[PDB]
């Protein structure tokens, strides 16, 4: 679930660690 | 305050504590060998097991090494395996472990010890409603809505979990439901309501269903610190950038792939038909939630910064030419996509996730009365060839009420005044 043009999820950005 | 020594740690406190002094005072080090010490003389000690996985977090954050922070999640999870652990250490070390493993991605690792975490202490709230936030961030919105169901039939003023709830019930587009849980989320104050997340769906709730109050979330959200201001309400921002609704080709400075869009508009429009008449199933409905009717579809180029490789088979004119400009190939926070638009919809107020990005929009197909497209206090239209740029982190919205279809043609480039090395750094979006 990606944030296209709205900001619907949860989370928009991916957990990468550092 | 919290009670972390059993029987047996009582009892060496003066070593336990001679190691953990070293790690206050930044020798991470000297602390881990110490602890490693304390755990091979004493391996069933938990505090010392927790003192050698404290330091290890430490030293992934000094080194800034995921490897070494995989080391010190499993060594959380071994102070949990011990025998005898005081309740406040296991509680500490296993929230702890979740804590980084969702630092590193991993969600359904993060997930398990969360699971665990709620078998071992069943009546503590704040743990189930850490649980649903692991399913929320893996994006299992059926099981958090259990959980924070579970969590208000027996705390049912807990405003974490009301939040929370609205959230989802929000998100599954049942709007009027929501807004008394976000609204009485918001007002508890209790921890982790106050976040920018909660004002932005409550005031579009409220929006959406013609509250006049919308704007005072908005408002509060700004005061708060959440929203750039009432009209720009996007929540992965960079600090400072210039905020504008409206901007001009100029202004922005990519005026050499302005003049190339509007000097090959055609072969743009042209591909963008074929693919309507011959693939149509490259275009795909609009699925954020975004429409109170009609239809609504984007076929996309670029996502994040990345070529779709079979997508750009059905335009491949288009993509060669937009491969000259990594203002918005590179781009990634923001996409390229062709979108078409029928009478008979309205795409309600809404605001980007950032920021970060500012959006082209060319016009391909417009038809001459219907459509128009507004940006925070002002209206404008479209015109074949010609291209428009707005800032899409503040609140726009968008009418077809033609006689036919309408087709413009969506690039996204980079704020300007963001360096090359932002550019390089920000998490795409
Ligand atoms: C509705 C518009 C897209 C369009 O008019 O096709 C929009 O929200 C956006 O470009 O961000
Ligand atoms: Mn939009």
């Amino acid at each position: 679930g990606k944030c296209k043009d709205g900001l619907g999820e949860y989370t928009c950005t991916s957990l990468e660690g550092f | 305050k919290p009670k972390l020594l059993n029987k047996f740690d009582k009892t060496i406190k003066a070593e336990l504590d001679a190691a953990e002094k070293l790690r206050k005072r930044g020798k991470i080090e000297e602390a881990v060998n110490a602890f490693k010490e304390l755990v091979r003389k004493y391996p069933q000690s938990p505090r010392a097991r927790y003192g050698k996985a404290q330091c290890e977090d430490d030293l992934a954050e000094k080194r800034r090494s995921n490897e070494v922070l995989r080391g010190a999640i499993e060594t959380y999870q071994e102070v949990a395996s011990l025998p005898d652990v005081p309740a406040d250490l296991l509680k500490l070390s296993l929230k702890r472990r979740s804590d980084r493993q969702q630092f590193l991605g991993h969600m359904r690792g993060s997930l398990l010890t969360l699971q665990r975490l709620v078998q071992l202490f069943p009546n503590d709230t704040s743990l189930k409603n850490d649980l649903g936030v692991g399913y929320l961030l893996i994006g299992d919105n059926d099981n958090a809505k259990k959980v924070y169901e579970e969590v208000l039939s027996v705390t049912p003023n807990d405003g974490f979990a009301k939040v929370h709830y609205g959230f989802i019930l929000k998100a599954q587009n049942k709007i009027a439901e929501s807004i008394p849980y976000l609204k009485e989320g918001i007002e508890s104050g209790d921890p982790g309501t106050d976040d920018g997340r909660f004002y932005f769906h409550l005031g579009d709730a409220m929006q959406r269903v013609g509250n006049k109050e919308a704007y005072k979330w908005y408002e509060l959200g700004h005061k708060r610190g959440h929203f750039a201001s009432v009209w720009q309400r996007s929540l992965y921002n960079v600090n400072g950038l210039k905020a504008q609704p409206w901007w001009t080709p100029k202004e922005t400075g990519y005026t050499e792939l302005v003049k190339s869009l509007e000097r090959n508009w055609k072969l743009i429009r042209d591909e963008g038909l074929a693919v309507m008449d011959k693939a149509k199933g490259l275009f795909l409905p609009e699925d954020e939630n975004l429409r109170e009717k009609g239809d609504w579809s984007q076929f996309t180029l670029w996502q994040q910064g990345r070529r779709n490789e079979n997508a750009c088979k059905g335009a491949p004119k288009t993509c060669t030419l937009l491969e000259k400009f990594p203002e918005t190939t590179g781009c990634r926070r923001g996409q390229i996509k062709y979108s078409i638009m029928h009478p008979g919809t309205h795409v309600w107020p809404h605001t980007g996730p950032t920021n970060c990005r500012l959006r082209m929009h060319l016009g391909l197909v417009i038809p001459k009365e219907g459509c128009k497209i507004r940006c925070a206090n002002e209206t404008k239209t479209w015109e074949e060839g010609k291209v428009l740029i707005f800032d899409d982190s503040f609140e726009h919205e968008v009418w077809q009420d033609a006689s036919s279809f309408r087709l413009i043609f969506i690039v996204d480039v980079w704020h300007p005044e963001l360096t090359p090395q932002q550019r390089r750094s920000l998490p795409a979006i």
